[PDB]
């Protein structure tokens, strides 16, 4: 008896991904159905990091405050496109925002994220589920961060503009929503000097954070040889060449089996002078010996077989 | 006029198309991999092969029209009701974007590169080639006869199409089959221009992220091909009479062919305004519209729409294209010969002026009616805004004042001093100025009309300082008795100003004119 | 069903072994700069086969890239491929040369011996270091006693006498003797040949490119998966009654604490007591059971998945590189030629479009000659996406006749003498020196004296 | 000798056909004669040059007033500019199955209705035999004819094509019913709420025979109690109370036990008496369907899917003139404006023989639909006016067709004036437009 009153003290007569999948509800940020079957396919991905990824904008946006600035900028008195001097019309975009951060805050950027404009990779910021939160459309977005250019100015604000542009554009909601001719950010890009903009950026990233690097050669092809020449700097590289500095980094890559990291650092450095497409290539040539080498075809990563079918694709390209 | 529309140097013109240009080995080896990887329904590695090599080197890879009529039906694929489809066809989403997206990407980029021939940057024979593909692709696009409601041909013997055995790509028919048809490319036309001011979550996404693009880039194509057969198909010196034969067999004249109905005038500003501001005149028939693809108007539980656009953006849009359209259907009456009539499509300028002027007129909502008129270049869309804007002051000035004044401030655009004369005219008339006819209770009708008006001078205005530029704003005393004029037009608004009927001010077009050309409202301010 | 539960439990330690051999595996090679022409090394320079089958004692140096031996039938004329499957290692039914490896050693002698030098000077090479220049494999085959293997050096020096060194070197040379498709014998030149549906041809390419056997695998997996869905269901239901009659039980036990009325409860208080704490241990041990079966479901479901990724791919890239192939090969006659594979007809169709007909009709709906072309490229094309060190084949002069057949030959002379990676061994009676095309260089043709 | 018109013998035309009719100062027309074949009517001419104003003016002049056709009323345009009164009359077979006429016996077989409109008088008055009398009687007359203006079937009008080309399964339903007697679905419905509310009470008698099976298992208990009584006290509250409520159950199960086998049995009947018409209906309809789509080359029949529920039931039209369109209710956004209305005129021709109305009259029909639709239905209606016995149909032509096919049995009117042609009042011959038969003697 005494026995089974302790046992009755223990309880008596899945759970898979209930925790995650709970947890992603209570933050969603989002007022509407929220099917369950949305949550389940996002939390039981186990291959892809496809819903996981750096977002900048992480609260819905002042929908009232934009639509009123969309308004006054659609119609005011010069009715003319918009020149890099003259205040940028500031005789009503002063009085709604004063400062850029303001500006940002109505996009949606929490303060916290405006004070300090950099990815925190020990906070796992770089790899994040979706917030589900509304935005403004990126034409308009990108037509008020150019009303505060303000070029007759000091380093620091443009320094500001041009991390707070790049945080920007490599959001994953911003890309996903962004239009397919980059007129806006083209010209953002040509405002700012290339290599400026390059060492801005690898401030902003880690150097081996390849994923961010893809996107922005994605969004910026013809960065991509001066982006190389930022990552393996033949000074930075001491009396070893870009091509040998390439090599390293693929073996470093193929010991540590990040697998996902090579595969986005492969569709990076292919397509420059360094790495050109071509079936004669030696560097081709080995980096699919290795693959082959890993490849088992019975209990392997999806990675290797994407890599492999990769690298034979740019191999037979001319 | 460009290098795009007058390069005939490496084209091998063929009964089937005069732009047709022979494959090099590695040109053909690049189509044979596209169409290989296509075969195996590997898309993502058609876009990769596509993107990897986009600006990163001085040569283009110009793509197939096969693969461009593939990316035209995987741009139809939108997440938002294909989302289980696009995740199974790619469980890896290595590139982090949807399929129909890159492909749109991709399709908007290519039309960049081929709106502007840039031989420093490309070489002439890829430019060309490109060229050659797209004027395929668009010959493969063309719309069937009209409905109020030939499988496939392989110019290149090189190579076998992956067209030729399959037509659907995922589940969705080829974008060409689909507008092949006797009532679908107008039915896309309507779909899209309703669901381009739609509320309706699903309707707003189908258009926005998938119709308003495509519809962009088949305009741009249209025009291109059209400046192209202008160029060359024609026979140069004619008895204006083949002439107007060939423009009827125009790709413009195909393309409004479909689009004809019963009377294209009134019938095209109901289609090109559908679903606006206006008020629906003579009580028009309710026209059919359904979606394209399967449930366009229905969203996947899986994918949330996460994306808010403000109705000013949506206007915006809206606005432009219908511009754009409006534009394309000027472009091809412009061609006419004086006197003669096209044949095939029964469009005359005159009629279809007066129903966008009626249209316009009848916009009970300023925002539209200045989104219509306010174009970021006045070059771009100079041979067809001014005559809108001329008739819609004209009908503007019949329906407030019984006297009509006749109007030829077009004609007056190349003469400043013509232009301020016939304005003073006008204005002294009164017909310009507030209509003491007009009650009290219907005032903020009365205000309406004239903010239309005003719109319709100042696009005007923008016009002649386009065509003269500021130089005898004051040194010619017309211009300053102009300005003097408007002042005193001014002071009659102020009149009713005066008579506090509304608190809300007038609208006054002065601050506007000093902006523009008034030196800062003469000596009132200069100082 | 417990044998559904057990045969997931072995799928899973199966699948576990697995992914630990992978991760034991490691990059081998280190990637030295050097300088593409010059042929990799690991081809075999010279095979020397003393007393075996009928020939004596003969010496064969063979070519880099492309052999043609002119050994005329009835000679031993596949004792040379038989000798190299042997020495670089192959199971002896696979090969189906010969009754036993006892009737391969030549009749009145105890013991015949094979020996192979593969090339270790050339880049590539394994071990260059140790094994030097060159690599010698000896194979002794005796009617009394087990065969005995030598990895000799140059000098003669053993470096081992296992079966693991030669598979691990051969795995290094990437030489797939374990494929038979690699060695093609005259029976299985003669099936993939003589090939006429659609279905037999797209077996054959499966089987070939060794894709048939991972579907075979991943559809066993899918069976066993579904299975233990069922099982894993059927188990859930069984647990919830369980758990409704542990329930009862602890109402009674509730009842138990009660009284703690006898006919009243009908059980005696100590049975029940009893059985409240069996029906406690089989809950514990049901929950275990079900988190263990779980557990295993949904790592079967991840590998599965990842698998099916892994195989969509693979297959995608063998079938872009067999078509690309096919393509290529398809020029030489002026051809526009295409490979389909249909999963809903399991079958590959190949369209071929010729200089008279505009339209690519069906491979079926053309001439003897054109079909026997459209099965050799097939042939090379299924050749290609394997990267295979060593290839050999036998005679192919009976499956063409006259011209298509000397077409077949240049076709196979242009597709195999350029690759410097392949070597290929072709065994043909017919003179190879009577055909034109041997004035292009890279192609080795050793023509036996002695008929 | 001298030239005679064909003799206008109502007695050969078939009853309700008109044989003659008399326009008199109308637009472009102030003394005009038509003449209508008995089996089927064509008329040529562009729109607004008064055929449709013809139409119109001969729809008014039986019974009819233009805010009843579903179109807009203008009494104007129909009176000549500048002459204070314009006539129409109609001249149609009189049979003894209708009452209330004036100055014409049962046994006559002419009644001749006359209607006038002029400016300065606004009143319905029409004239019988040359008297005058109110509208009223007229539209009875017409009422008693089995042709109605107001129902689209009849009359179809620009509008009412609008209102076909988009029709839900429910007005077609409506519609059947409403050709039927509508009685029998209402009844129907009735009983059907009947089971409903019946099977409501089943459902509570079973939970009342569990509530009586818990208290025949507590009855033991109960009696248990009472021994115990004679461990103890187990639910003796209450003794009297649950035997009460259970003897009252018990009595209460046969009551509603006897339901459910009347209601039932009644239903039944009811839709054994209702299911052969309506199965016979549907039948007939589609086969009339069937045989007229033969001529399109496509199957469809209208069929009645009838589900437990009597309210529920529904029309369904199978469509197989479009491969690419599946079967599917008819609607104007998939489906082309030319095979919908194709369908529709051929539904509407399928009900006329079965309906008593003497002729059928459809507006903006025969104009071109595409040149292969309108080519198909004009040869379904040619088909159609082969059979003898059939109604007349007013066809309108706003656009011409190139090779349009001329039956026999239907003629050609042509309203169209040339430059040339002297004026119709003044010729003698050109008074009548159209007609062949006139010249000839008899």
């Amino acid at each position: 008896q005494d026995l089974k009153k302790e046992i009755l003290d223990s309880p008596r007569s899945i759970t898979s991904n209930t925790v995650a999948k709970s947890e992603l509800q209570k933050s969603i940020k989002f007022s509407g159905s929220i099917p369950e079957i949305y949550l389940d396919v996002v939390t039981k991905e186990t291959i892809s990091d496809k819903y996981k990824d750096w977002h900048f904008i992480s609260k819905n946006c002042h929908y009232e405050q934009l639509m009123d600035l969309e308004m006054k900028d659609t119609a005011y008195s010069f009715l003319f496109g918009s020149s890099r001097s003259q205040g940028k019309v500031p005789e009503f975009v002063h009085l709604k925002c004063p400062s850029i951060t303001n500006l940002l805050v109505l996009f949606g950027v929490n303060q916290e994220k405006c004070n300090s404009l950099k990815i925190n990779y020990e906070k796992k910021e770089n790899s994040r589920y979706d917030n589900l939160c509304t935005i403004f459309p990126v034409n308009k977005m990108l037509k008020f961060l150019m009303y505060f250019y303000s070029d007759d100015d000091n380093d620091d604000v443009r320094e500001f503009f041009l991390k707070a542009f790049i945080c920007l554009i490599l959001d994953r909601k911003v890309f996903n929503a962004m239009e397919s001719d980059h007129r806006l950010c083209f010209k953002v890009l040509e405002l700012f000097n290339e290599a400026h903009f390059i060492n801005s950026y690898f401030e902003i990233v880690d150097k081996n954070d390849f994923f961010l690097h893809y996107r922005l050669l994605q969004i910026f092809p013809h960065l991509q040889s001066a982006l190389l020449r930022r990552r393996f700097s033949e000074k930075q590289g001491r009396t070893e060449t870009i091509q040998q500095n390439i090599i390293k980094e693929f073996n470093e890559f193929f010991d540590c089996k990040n697998y996902k990291n090579l595969l986005y650092f492969i569709l990076t450095m292919y397509g420059s002078k360094f790495i050109p497409f071509g079936p004669k290539c030696q560097v081709t040539e080995y980096f699919k010996d290795c693959i082959l080498d890993i490849s088992n075809e019975t209990t392997n990563d999806v990675e290797i077989s994407i890599l492999k079918g990769i690298l034979n694709l740019f191999s037979k390209i001319r | 006029d460009g290098a795009l529309i007058n390069s005939v140097l490496y084209v091998s013109p063929r009964n089937g198309a005069h732009y047709f240009v022979e494959l090099t080995e590695k040109h053909l080896l690049a189509f044979e991999m596209l169409n290989s990887m296509c075969l195996l329904e590997n898309y993502d590695h058609v876009l990769l092969f596509l993107e990897c090599q986009f600006g990163k080197s001085h040569n283009l890879a110009v793509i197939p029209f096969d693969i461009i009529l593939v990316l035209f039906t995987l741009s139809t694929l939108s997440e938002y009701y294909k989302e289980p489809i696009l995740r199974a066809n790619d469980p890896y989403n290595t590139s982090r974007e949807t399929l129909s997206r890159r492909a749109l990407k991709l399709l908007q980029k290519y039309l960049a590169i081929l709106k502007e021939f840039d031989s420093e940057q490309y070489n002439l024979y890829d430019l060309e080639l490109l060229r050659c593909q797209f004027f395929l692709a668009i010959d493969t696009l063309t719309p069937k006869k009209q409905k109020w409601g030939k499988t496939f041909k392989n110019p290149y013997r090189s190579y076998i199409s992956c067209l030729e055995q399959r037509n659907t790509i995922l589940g969705n028919r080829l974008l060409n089959l689909k507008l092949n048809e006797p009532g679908e490319f107008i039915n896309m036309i309507l779909w899209t221009l309703s669901n381009s001011l739609q509320e309706s979550t699903p309707l707003f996404l189908s258009s926005h992220e998938i119709w308003m693009p495509l519809l962009e880039i088949l305009i741009d194509l249209f025009s291109c091909r059209q400046d192209y057969f202008i160029q060359h198909e024609v026979a140069q010196n004619v008895s204006k009479s083949l002439f107007v034969q060939r423009l009827s067999e125009s790709p413009l004249a195909v393309f409004f062919e479909s689009l004809n109905t019963r009377n294209f005038a009134n019938r095209f500003s109901e289609y090109v305004f559908l679903n606006c501001d206006y008020k629906l005149p003579s009580d028009n028939y309710a026209t059919p519209v359904h979606p394209v693809y399967n449930g366009e108007n229905t969203i996947v539980d899986t994918y949330i729409p996460t994306i808010k656009c403000s109705p000013l953006y949506k206007s915006q849009k809206s606005l432009a294209l219908r511009r754009k359209l409006i534009g394309s259907c000027f472009k091809l009456l412009l061609r006419v010969p004086d006197g003669h009539r096209l044949i095939t499509p029964r469009i005359v300028a005159d009629d279809v002026i007066q129903g966008i002027s009626r249209t316009l007129a009848s916009f009970n909502d300023i925002l539209q009616f200045k989104k219509f008129f306010m174009t970021e270049n006045l070059s771009q869309e100079s041979y067809f805004i001014p005559l809108l804007a001329e008739g819609t002051l004209s009908e503007i000035l019949k329906d407030t004042q019984e006297c009509v004044v006749i109007l030829t401030l077009v004609e007056n655009l190349s003469d400043g001093v013509s232009f301020c004369n016939e304005v003073i005219g006008l204005v002294k008339s009164k017909c310009f100025a507030f209509t003491e006819q007009c009650s009290q209770a219907s005032y903020e009708e009365a205000v309406l009309n004239i903010e239309k008006c005003d719109v319709c001078l100042l696009v005007l205005l923008r016009y002649l300082l386009h065509l003269i530029g500021t130089e005898a704003i004051l040194d010619a005393k017309e211009q300053l008795e102009m300005l003097h004029a408007i002042e005193k037009n001014d002071s009659g608004r102020r009149q009713w100003a005066k008579a506090l009927n509304l608190g809300n001010d007038p609208p006054l077009l002065y601050p506007i004119v000093s902006q523009m050309f008034g030196v800062h409202d003469k000596s009132v301010i200069i100082e | 069903i417990e044998q559904v539960d057990d045969e997931l439990l072995s799928l899973t330690a199966q699948q576990e072994n697995e992914e630990q051999q992978q991760q034991r595996k490691r990059r081998r090679h280190q990637f030295a700069p050097m300088t593409l022409e010059e042929s990799p090394s690991g081809y075999i320079k010279k095979v020397i086969l003393r007393n075996f089958m009928c020939h004596e004692h003969f010496e064969l140096e063979l070519g880099s890239r492309l052999n043609f031996i002119v050994g005329n039938n009835g000679s031993g004329k596949s004792a040379i491929l038989t000798a190299i499957t042997i020495g670089l290692g192959a199971k002896a039914s696979e090969t189906n040369r010969g009754s036993s490896l006892k009737d391969l050693i030549r009749e009145g002698c105890y013991s015949a011996k094979i020996i192979l030098h593969l090339d270790n000077s050339k880049y590539g090479a394994y071990q260059q270091g140790i094994f030097g220049n060159e690599i010698i494999v000896e194979r002794i085959i005796k009617r009394d006693g087990p065969a005995s293997f030598s990895l000799r050096s140059e000098n003669g020096k053993e470096i081992s006498n296992k079966k693991k060194d030669i598979q691990t070197v051969v795995d290094y040379f990437s030489v797939p003797v374990s494929n038979p498709m690699c060695f093609l014998s005259q029976d299985a030149a003669r099936s993939f040949l003589t090939a006429s549906t659609s279905q037999d041809k797209y077996s054959h390419f499966m089987k070939g490119t060794l894709l048939q056997e991972i579907t075979e695998n991943l559809l066993y997996a899918s069976a066993i998966h579904d299975s233990a869905q069922e099982n894993m269901a059927l188990h859930l239901e069984n647990l919830k009654s369980l758990k409704a009659e542990y329930e009862d039980a602890k109402k009674l036990l509730r009842e138990l604490n009660q009284t703690s009325a006898e006919k009243s409860l009908g059980l005696s208080q100590e049975e029940v007591i009893a059985l409240f704490e069996k029906c406690r241990n089989k809950y514990k041990e049901g929950q275990k059971k079900y988190m263990e079966i779980d557990e295993a479901l949904n790592r079967l479901h991840n590998s599965l998945k990842a698998r099916d990724q892994n195989y969509k791919n693979a297959e995608k890239g063998t079938c872009f590189d067999a078509d690309m192939d096919f393509r290529a090969s398809l020029k030489v006659r002026k051809f526009s030629g295409n490979l389909s594979f249909i999963k809903d007809t399991k079958s590959l169709e190949i369209y071929i479009l010729t200089t008279n007909d505009e339209k690519a009709r069906n491979v079926d709906t053309l001439s003897g000659g054109e079909k026997s072309f459209s099965q050799m490229a097939l042939l090379l094309a299924t050749w290609k996406p394997m990267r295979s060190r060593i290839i050999a084949l036998d005679e192919f002069d009976v499956f063409m006749d006259q011209v298509n057949r000397k077409i077949g030959t240049t076709l196979i002379v242009k597709k195999l003498k350029d690759i410097a990676r392949t070597q290929t061994i072709i065994i043909t009676p017919q003179d190879i020196g009577k055909i034109a095309d041997i004035d292009s260089s890279g192609v080795s043709i050793h023509r036996m004296r002695d008929p | 000798k001298r030239v005679k018109i064909a003799k206008p013998d109502l007695s050969s035309f078939q009853p309700g056909s008109i044989i003659k009719i008399r326009l008199q100062d109308f637009v472009t027309y102030t003394l005009t004669e038509f003449n209508l074949s008995p089996s089927l009517n064509m008329i040529i001419g562009p729109n607004g040059s008064g055929k449709s104003t013809f139409v119109c003016a001969v729809c008014l002049g039986l019974a009819g007033k233009p805010e009843y056709i579903g179109r807009s009323k203008k009494v104007e345009d129909f009176i000549k500019n500048g002459q204070d009164v314009s006539k129409i009359e109609i001249t149609l077979k009189n049979s003894p199955n209708v009452t209330d006429i004036e100055y014409i016996d049962a046994r006559d077989e002419t009644i001749k209705i006359t209607r006038i409109i002029t400016r300065s008088k606004r009143r319905s008055d029409y004239l019988i035999n040359d008297y005058q009398v109110s509208e009223s009687v007229v539209k009875t007359l017409v009422a008693q004819l089995n042709i109605q203006l107001d129902n689209l079937c009849q009359f179809l009008s620009q509008e009412r094509v609008e209102e076909f080309a988009r029709l839900k399964s429910v007005k077609l339903l409506v519609e059947t019913i409403r050709s039927i007697d509508a009685s029998l679905l209402d009844v129907l419905d009735e009983l059907r709420e009947l089971q409903g509310n019946e099977q409501s009470l089943q459902k509570d008698l079973d939970f009342k025979k569990a509530k009586i099976v818990h208290l025949r298992q507590e009855s033991d208990k109960l009696r248990k109690s009472v021994e115990s009584l004679r461990h103890d006290e187990s639910a003796v509250t209450i003794l009297d109370q649950v035997t009460a409520e259970l003897r009252e159950l018990e009595h209460t199960v046969p009551q509603q036990s006897k339901d459910l086998e009347t209601i039932k049995a009644k239903l039944k009947e009811d839709h054994a008496v209702l299911e052969p018409k309506l199965d016979d209906i549907v039948s007939k309809i589609s086969a009339r369907f069937a045989r007229l789509f033969n001529n399109v080359g496509s199957a469809g029949a209208v069929r009645l899917e009838k589900p437990k529920d009597y309210a529920e039931w529904k029309i369904e039209i199978m469509v197989k003139f479009r491969d690419n369109a599946p079967l599917k209710k008819l609607d104007s956004h998939t489906q082309s404006g030319g095979e919908r209305a194709v369908s529709t005129v051929l539904y509407m021709i399928a009900l006329q023989e079965f309906t008593s109305a003497p002729f059928r009259v459809v507006d903006e029909i025969n104009q071109g639909m595409d040149s292969r639709n309108e080519r198909i239905v004009h040869k379904a209606m040619v088909e159609n006016a082969c059979a003898e016995n059939t109604s007349q149909y007013f066809l309108i032509t706003p656009k011409l067709l190139t090779g349009l096919h001329y039956h026999e049995k239907m003629r050609i009117h042509c309203v169209m004036a040339g430059s040339w042609i002297p004026n119709p009042s003044e010729d003698p011959k050109m008074i009548h437009f159209g007609e062949t038969s006139n010249y000839s003697f008899d």
